């Protein structure tokens, strides 16, 4: 809305195609993944869901 | 339309205009800023040098009639030129 | 020159001047006058910013009022910025202007059709619309007084509905102002527009100084099936 | 008078042609509106008399208005033999609309019929009129006796030739559709240059249709 | 229209022309535009 | 308006009525439910037609509570509202909101919004109704209602009528 | 003098954001400026168009 | 006037779907959607300034002459004619009975279209029609 270069548009739907994927899936081939204020990687949907003790 | 026209001139813009209807006709360029005017008098021309279609620059050079005058002129457009 | 060219420069400018403001009146004016301009002839013409030209650009290129040209030349200094022409699509901005103007007068219809049913009931505690359809089956067995299912509260009537006259009236006021982009469409509909593009705003450019940095002769490539 | 002008406005607007009796076009007007034929068949008449018992003195504004008149006397009076054309084009070329409504004479047998039984004997004669039984038939009156004299002459004085192909034996022809044709121009041109470096005095040429002739004489001086 | 080499870069995916290579990133919204132009039989056929 | 319709009903007869004539049970037990039930699937469902044969399934016994299943078929008349359909009625009630009128065993609330302005509402009065300088609306008494709208829940029809239609009102 | 031509819709004036100032001045070749009310102005910038095929 | 609705304002070139219909009884140009808007919920009076006659929506219809004045000559031809029956076979074949019957309805007609005596023409026109 307020106007930025194709660079700033870039990075910032980056960032958020990079928090939607992390939060769908932390677990990431060739990818960083989210980080907590503890220093343990953020327990993501995925790896909520397999695993032993998941869901199912 | 034809007779008017954006052009670069010794690496300055501006615009070539032709003054037909006075007696001879001129050829006349005119600075964008407004820093130098430069009327060519078509009564002493010798020979014209066009660029075709191939060329990448498209340039044209106008030899005058007595040393020659050399005028070095770069249109932006194929069509106009 | 072309008249028709006239009558859409005067569509591009009222349309500015009306619905946007000062500064975008001031970069379409630019673009309307020099029809080819890159970024550093704006910011050499206007003494314009990059983060005040950002949102200007911005909203022009969502409303489809300037067409952006990606093409790099090779300068003798060989310095290849990415330079970006801002010119001027004339078809697409005069179907932009009527979607833009239709959906604004479609919208509005439809803001008076909701507007047209009574007014229905506001629960103010719990801040909660009431229709008339929905507010049946919450009257008590004293047959006095809307009570709301959540905060039991006498409910009171909505303002909506009586404000008909004034959609009503913004409707008049909005159709006698855009009547000059009616009656400059009925001559452009009845008329030929030529699909212009950067080749095409090529000859018809004004020079912006006397020293531009970007080169506007195109430079085709091996390669390239946009 | 008004609602029958009115009435024809509404005809006007229409997207094909309407080709239509004059009786049909009573019983859709007194459907519409409530006019009759009696009034229709007096209504020039009356017209008439308006104007001259007004006594105004200028009566152009009125000039079309006769037309109507006109209109409303001829479609009232006859009921067979006449046909009303509505198109919603007067020529094809034209970028806007502009529909015409004709009112035509099928049955030429009609306006010389009064001609016909007023007078006791008639002498029909032209130059050409060829052939001599087709116009007792086009027009209902019988002859008593019919004959084409054949001129006699000592020398051939007249010669009637036909050309159907041109010099380089390519055949040639008036066809509207195929005017733009260079092959016939080429060909038409050459016996014009041929037969006028020939004729001594003086040539008439007839054409079929004026845009032919426009469009002919155009190819000619390109 | 020449369909260019796509390949994944991370959570992205760029494309590579064909030189008669001109590389850009695709954009999310040219491939959500793109699969709404995609016809109900050419997705039935890929099994959607 | 009245139809005749062909409805069916899961009905979960307990254990403690497994008896011999445990099908005169599920026959009382189907007309508790049904007569004077509401459903907006079919309408307020009033009697109930074919009572010498009404075809009873084999019941089905509850995986965890051994109650029996049992899907009974039968034929009933109903009195489904529809949106555009003009019914007669009877004035039951009446508020400054407006007035319920009841046309069988529905209660249609015309709201002050939807009867012309010449009917104005008076406490004072006893009754508390609506008068106009042509006719008055009061208890028990005849008029005309168009069904401007109804809305139908699990066990709930409610519609919305209006009387601003010309030839309606008392007869 | 630039205060008062440019609300006689002759001039087009830059002026900052800070104070209302008169730095660059153009020529106003268009209508007037405030032809068209801010509702409408709101209305107008709240409305999307369509991409380029869909119309 | 001619192309767009003085009422909801719209233009034929914005809103091509847009239709003629009239009121019979006041004559004023308004288009189905300012039908389907003021009318849908009940009787209203005129929306044109100057006009407050009270008029029904489902009166509404479209003018085929399209000239208002010409609407409303045809519509009391059609309002008198109704009961207006008369032939020549009625008059047994009596042209000039027929004719000053013709005469006096056309000059009703006219009374009616200019309304300059409608009063003692309407209420003899309701007096002929109980017949
Ligand atoms: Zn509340
Ligand atoms: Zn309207
Ligand atoms: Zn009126």
């Amino acid at each position: 809305h307020n106007g930025a270069p194709h660079h700033a548009i870039e990075e910032a739907e980056s960032l958020l195609q990079f928090h939607v994927a992390t939060y769908m899936d932390n677990d990431i081939a060739g990818q960083p993944q989210a980080l907590q204020k503890s220093g343990r990687p953020v327990k993501s949907i995925r790896a909520r869901l397999k695993g032993k003790e998941g869901r199912i | 339309m034809s007779h008017s026209g954006a052009a670069i001139f010794e690496k300055v813009s501006g615009i070539i205009a032709i003054n037909e209807d006075v007696s001879p006709a001129e050829l006349t360029w005119r600075s964008t800023d407004g820093d130098k005017v430069h009327t060519v008098v078509l009564s002493t021309i010798d020979k014209l040098q066009a660029t075709p279609a191939s060329s990448e620059k498209m340039m044209l050079r106008l030899i005058g009639k007595v040393k020659p005058q050399r005028h070095m002129f770069s249109f932006n457009n194929r069509t106009v030129m | 020159d072309r008249p028709i060219d006239d009558i859409v420069k005067n569509l591009l400018k009222f349309v500015v001047r009306g619905f946007y403001g000062g500064s975008f009146v001031l970069v379409l004016d630019a673009i309307l006058f020099h029809s080819v301009l890159a970024e550093d002839d704006l910011k050499q013409l206007l003494s314009i910013n990059k983060t005040e030209l950002g949102p200007l650009i911005a909203r022009l290129r969502s409303d489809r009022l300037i067409s952006i040209h990606k093409q790099r030349e090779y300068p003798p200094n060989s310095k290849s910025v990415e330079r970006v022409y801002y010119y001027v699509k004339y078809p697409h901005a005069i179907d932009a202007i009527k979607w833009k103007v239709h959906q604004v007068v479609q919208r509005l219809k439809d803001d008076l059709d909701k507007n047209s049913e009574p007014n229905g009931y506001m629960c103010p505690i719990c801040l909660t619309k009431y229709t008339q359809l929905e507010a049946v089956q919450l009257l008590n067995f004293d047959r006095t007084e809307f009570l709301c299912s959540l905060c039991d509260e006498p409910l009171v009537e909505d303002d909506s509905g009586k404000k008909n006259k004034e959609k009503q009236d913004k409707l008049n006021r909005l159709m006698d102002q855009i009547q000059p982009i009616i009656d400059s469409l009925k001559k452009i509909d009845d008329s030929r527009i030529e699909e212009n593009t950067f080749e095409i705003a090529l000859a018809r450019l004004i020079p912006p100084q006397n020293q531009s940095h970007a080169a506007y002769t195109y430079n085709p490539k091996k390669g390239s099936t946009m | 008078l008004k609602r029958l002008i009115e009435y024809l406005k509404t005809r006007m607007k229409v997207l094909h042609v309407i080709s239509e009796t004059p009786k049909s076009f009573l019983q859709h007007l007194k459907q519409l509106t409530f006019i009759e034929r009696k009034p229709l068949r007096f209504c020039s008449e009356r017209l008439s008399l308006l104007v001259r018992t007004l006594e105004v003195t200028e009566v152009e504004d009125f000039t079309a208005l006769k037309d109507i008149a006109t209109f409303a006397t001829l479609i009232s009076t006859y009921e067979e033999g006449f046909l009303l054309i509505i198109e919603p084009y007067e020529i094809e070329n034209a970028a806007v609309p502009n529909p015409i409504m004709r009112f035509t004479c099928l049955d030429a047998s009609i306006a010389i019929k009064p001609v016909f039984e007023r007078f006791s004997s008639v002498i029909i004669t032209s130059g050409t009129i060829s052939p001599l039984d087709m116009y007792p038939r086009m027009l209902n009156f019988k002859t008593v006796l019919q004959k084409s004299y054949a001129m006699t002459l000592a020398k051939k004085s007249f010669l009637p030739m036909i050309i159907t192909k041109g010099s380089d034996q390519v055949a040639i022809s008036s066809r509207f559709e195929i005017r733009n044709d260079p092959s016939i121009v080429r060909n038409y041109g050459s016996m014009l240059v041929e037969f006028a470096k020939i004729t001594p005095d003086g040539m008439v040429v007839f054409f079929p249709s004026y845009l032919y002739m426009e469009s002919i004489v155009s190819m000619w001086q390109t | 229209n020449t369909q260019p080499t796509i390949r994944k870069d991370g959570l992205k995916l760029v494309g590579s022309w064909k030189k008669d290579p001109e590389l850009r990133v695709l954009s999310t919204e040219e491939i959500l535009n793109i699969f709404k132009h995609i016809s109900v039989k050419d997705f039935t056929s890929l099994g959607f | 308006m009245f139809f005749i319709k062909d409805l069916s009903l899961n009905i979960t007869l307990h254990p403690s009525f497994f008896g011999p004539r445990m099908k005169q049970y599920l026959k009382t037990k189907l007309l508790e439910e049904v007569e004077g039930s509401c459903t907006g699937k079919f309408g307020y469902i009033l009697c109930v037609l074919d009572y010498d044969n009404i075809d009873i399934q084999r019941g089905r016994i509850l995986p965890t509570d051994g109650s029996a299943e049992f899907n009974v078929k039968y034929r009933a008349v109903v009195f489904k509202p529809f949106k555009g359909e003009v019914v007669d009625g009877t004035v039951v009630s009446c508020s400054q909101h407006g007035f319920e009128v009841q046309v069988g065993p529905m209660k249609v609330f015309v709201t002050k919004h939807l009867m012309p302005q010449d009917l104005t509402f008076n406490a004072g009065s006893n009754p508390p109704s609506y008068q106009s300088s042509e006719d008055v609306i009061t208890i028990k008494s005849r008029i005309r209602v168009k069904i401007e709208g109804c809305i139908s829940q699990v066990s709930s029809i409610h519609a919305i009528g209006s009387i601003k239609e010309d030839y309606l009102g008392a007869i | 003098t630039i205060n008062q031509l440019e609300e006689d819709s002759k001039i087009l004036v830059l002026r900052t954001k800070k104070d209302k100032t008169p730095r660059y001045v153009w020529y106003n070749s268009g209508g007037n400026l405030k032809c068209i009310d801010e509702e409408f102005v709101k209305m107008w910038e709240n409305v999307q168009l369509p991409q380029f095929a869909e119309l | 006037n001619k192309d767009m609705c003085p009422i909801c304002k719209t233009d034929r070139y914005l809103s091509p779907d847009v239709k003629f219909l009239v009121n019979p009884e006041c004559y004023h140009r308004i288009c189905e959607s300012c039908v389907d808007r003021i009318f849908s919920l009940g009787p209203a009076q005129c929306p044109y300034k100057g006009c407050d006659k009270i008029l029904r929506k489902n009166k509404f219809k479209t003018q085929i002459f399209d000239d208002v004045e010409v609407e409303k000559e045809v519509d009391i031809r059609k309002r008198v004619f109704n009961v207006f029956n008369k032939t020549i076979d009625d008059f047994n074949g009596d042209l000039v009975e027929y004719n000053k019957y013709l005469e006096e309805v056309e000059d009703i007609i006219y009374k009616l279209d200019h309304g300059i005596d409608v009063a003692k023409t309407e209420e003899k026109l309701r007096t002929y029609e109980e017949l």
